[PDB]
RNA sequence: ACCACACGUCCCCGAAUACAGCAUAGUGCUGGAGUACUCCUUGGAAUUAAGCAUAUGAGUAAAGGAAGGAAAAGAAACUAACGAGGAUUCCCGUAGUAGCGGCGAGUGAACAGGGAACAGUCCAACAGUGUAAUUCUCAAAUGAGAAGUUGUCAAAAGGAAGAA
RNA sequence: GGUAAUGCACAGUGAAGAGGUGGCAGUGUGCAUCUAAGACUAAAUACAACAGGAGACCGAUAGCAAAGAAGUAGGUUGACCG
RNA sequence: AGGCGAGCGCCAUGAUCAUCACGACACACUUGUUUAAGGAC
């Protein structure tokens, strides 16, 4: 079906097709404002396995972000204390670029759910997402049967404690003796049951 | 208020365009200098193809042979299905990508029409090449619009035909001759040649 | 332990207790935090770490 | 201490089990055989349409003046690993053919 | 008389708004307060080494963002080499062990074996073509219009128990 | 703790449809075990304000700072202090 | 595929890929010369 032969090209990104399109792109990206909404979903197989349907109560916003390492928040370099801790360059972030992207989307669409979100593109200074959007007050949402688990109280602001797709990759969660630093659901929950004293009764 | 010429346009600076009142003036300095971009640089041979599509007597030529085989209205619909069955099986013609695709795999499809007009192109990029592996017989069309038009909803991306009436079978294969003309017969020598900045 | 309390050091004629940082009040000036001190820290304070049964 | 007593020799010794032998699932079905047909359909029409990228020009050139070692080399710290290299030329080579 | 349960009335300042950002066919939604406990970032020094610079205190304090009555996690790209087991969380334990460390001071996990409680499922890849069968609005007793072919649409009422 | 890289990032580079792992670097080859880059999930676990019940606890210089109109009388230019 | 000294290194010129200056255009990027000027610096 059509959506095999989109997702093969999509894969190819240094075919001719692929770097004209990604140039040309690229342009028109950076010349509209930081945060802006778009038309429609830039790969359609992409956005639909990622859970995107073309009904009333979904949208998808594009967000751009400077690149490179974040330097140490101080004045002259002067760190006032040891020498091991005065480094202010080559310090790298805990969290993906694309996470800033999608906290920063949550901010400005504050009616809205943040579902998922996907890379479309880079230059010498940007990258570039797109970020798939939720309505949990419209009746077309209210009635669905595959997103209306999104308007349960708890699904409110998911993008600022690491729960979607983008954000959940600096926890360090998953299964085996190579992530034992999280069992227990997080790091300080590791932490806790590590570093704590049992008094029983009879003892 | 007034309507800026394409001087103008072209030589105002996007990102210094900031106030809420300025937004539309924005949108019209981005559109106006994309075109002048797009113009200015070669196209590899695959996206060239879709400069080349039928002449307007050509159009008018395949619209009033496929205008005969329109989908039915719900109105229609409704009355269809208080009667009872009768008669042969219909000729329609058929919409959609998602169909499409699958009719010419199945080497169902017999004659198919594709709109240039598409963004983003990725959508029908493909099909020319599928068409001509499978032997079936294609040309393109300027609009989504014209498409619509055919069938008299709304704008599609593709048609597809898979079957002829003998009433019409005369008309119907010198048409493919000219398609294969300019379309199927040309595509070998096509695939080679990058397009041109235009004059 | 819930003033704000700071020692005088030496110098003052007074000793080296450490005293409630106020004014208007009459209780500007005493003794805060030590156990000799009235509204003081107990020493070694109560607590329920302590084993209650035995086997 | 209660570690360390017995010989390696000793240690590998096991009970006699009797065995269940693996049912094979080597029938493929009709379905099955088309679905693959079109996944592979469909990679060739990407290949025609948007052609090779510059590292596989790079590589493919120097494999038309046999050298194989240094075609070896330059792949290796492309891909980053051994067996991809390995792959990665194979499937060149038989494009060439 | 007076009391107890609910309701009606409820001045001015304050997010303080005749506002800002944002979604729908439309109605709208967010903002401030609280934050003991839970999740995500950022990130010290006193102190110990009888001095001190790696190390320690400590991924702790402080500062920011966010949610609920709990929160996080969760059904193996998992362990193991036995005659093997089988989601997550919690308790007893392996263990002050294997190891990390100016191999100094000091740091430091996992599987097993015994229990508490137990439950598994969804989307994409992949929707009737002898007709979008789908959602919404107004009318009407059968019509007009919006969304949608860049793909919509994959089914049950129902109950006596249990607790405060 | 993770030791010729345990996990997380940034820049260059960048796959295959078949791949990942088996606590010491590399190359080859059988064998065992799994299926990443999309989502949901009860019970068993943690702890303020406010309410109720208990105690080998304290008894007005004690016990919460505060057993009365207590964060009150009063004080700082102010943050805050009492 | 040519030529020199008791097949060697040395001297000729002919095909194959990068590549450093120099030109001449305009599309990224720059500037209130802005219905404009620069320019792959």
């Amino acid at each position: 079906g059509y959506l095999q032969y989109l997702k093969e090209i999509r894969r190819d990104k240094q075919s001719s097709v692929m770097r004209y399109l990604l140039r040309v792109r690229c342009w028109e990206y950076r010349q509209n404002t930081a945060i802006h909404r778009a038309s429609g979903p830039t790969y359609l197989d992409k956005a639909r396995m990622l859970g995107y349907r073309n009904i009333p109560g979904m949208c998808i916003f594009r967000a751009r972000v400077r690149r490179g390492a974040r330097p140490k928040k101080v004045l002259k370099g002067n760190t006032h204390g040891k020498p091991s801790k005065s480094g202010v360059y080559q310090r790298k972030p805990a969290k993906r670029l694309q996470a800033f992207a999608e906290i920063r989307v949550g901010r400005k669409c504050s009616n809205m759910r943040v579902f998922n979100s996907y890379w479309v593109g880079q230059d010498r200074v940007y990258k570039y997402f797109e970020v798939i959007m939720v309505d949990p007050y419209c009746d077309r949402i209210k009635n669905d049967k595959k997103i209306n688990w999104l308007c349960k109280p708890v699904m409110k602001h998911r993008e600022a404690r690491g729960l979607t797709n983008g954000t959940k990759t600096s926890r360090g969660l998953g299964k085996g003796i190579r992530y034992n630093q999280t069992k227990g659901g997080s790091k300080r929950a590791a932490w806790r049951n590590r570093n704590t004293q049992s008094l029983r009764r009879y003892r | 208020d007034i309507q800026l010429t394409k001087k103008q346009l072209l030589s105002m600076n996007p990102r210094k365009l900031t106030n809420k009142a300025q937004m539309d003036t924005r949108k019209e300095v981005i559109a106006t200098r994309k075109e002048a971009l797009v113009n200015a640089i070669k196209l590899p041979p695959a996206l060239n193809q879709f400069t080349n599509y039928l002449s307007e007597e050509d159009l008018k030529e395949v619209s009033d042979i496929l205008s005969k085989f329109r989908p039915e209205t719900r109105k229609e619909r409704k009355q269809r299905l208080q009667n009872e069955r009768k008669g042969p099986k219909p000729i329609i013609v058929k919409q959609g990508i998602k169909h499409v695709t699958k009719l010419i795999e199945e080497k169902k499809a017999k004659f198919v029409l594709i709109a240039c007009d598409v963004d983003p192109i990725e959508v029908v990029l493909y099909l020319p090449t599928l068409c001509v592996k499978m032997g079936i017989p294609y040309a393109l069309v300027k609009t989504k619009e014209d498409l619509g038009k055919i069938i008299k909803k709304k704008p599609t991306t593709c048609l597809c035909l898979c079957d002829v009436s003998s009433d019409i079978k005369s008309k119907f294969e010198n048409v493919i001759a000219k398609c294969n003309g300019q379309f199927k017969d040309n595509y070998e020598s096509a695939m080679k040649v990058w397009g041109s900045p235009k004059e | 332990m819930r003033h704000s309390a700071k020692s005088w050091g030496t110098g003052r004629a007074m000793a080296r207790v450490p005293r409630v940082r106020a004014g208007g009040t009459r209780r500007a000036g005493q003794g805060a935090n030590a156990n000799f001190c009235r509204g003081g820290r107990m020493f070694a304070p109560t607590n329920v770490n302590r084993r209650w049964n035995r086997k | 201490m209660k570690i360390n007593k017995l010989n390696n020799a000793s240690k590998a010794l096991s009970y006699p089990v009797k065995k269940l032998a693996k049912t094979e699932k080597a029938p493929l079905t009709e379905k099955q055989q088309r679905s693959k047909e079109l996944k592979k359909f469909a990679m060739s029409i990407a290949r025609e349409v948007g052609g090779l990228a510059p590292y596989e020009l790079r590589a493919t050139e120097l494999l038309r003046r046999d050298e194989d070692k240094r075609c070896k080399k330059f792949m290796k710290k492309r891909l980053g690993s051994l067996k991809m290299a390995k792959k990665k030329i194979e499937l060149l080579a038989e494009e060439m053919r």
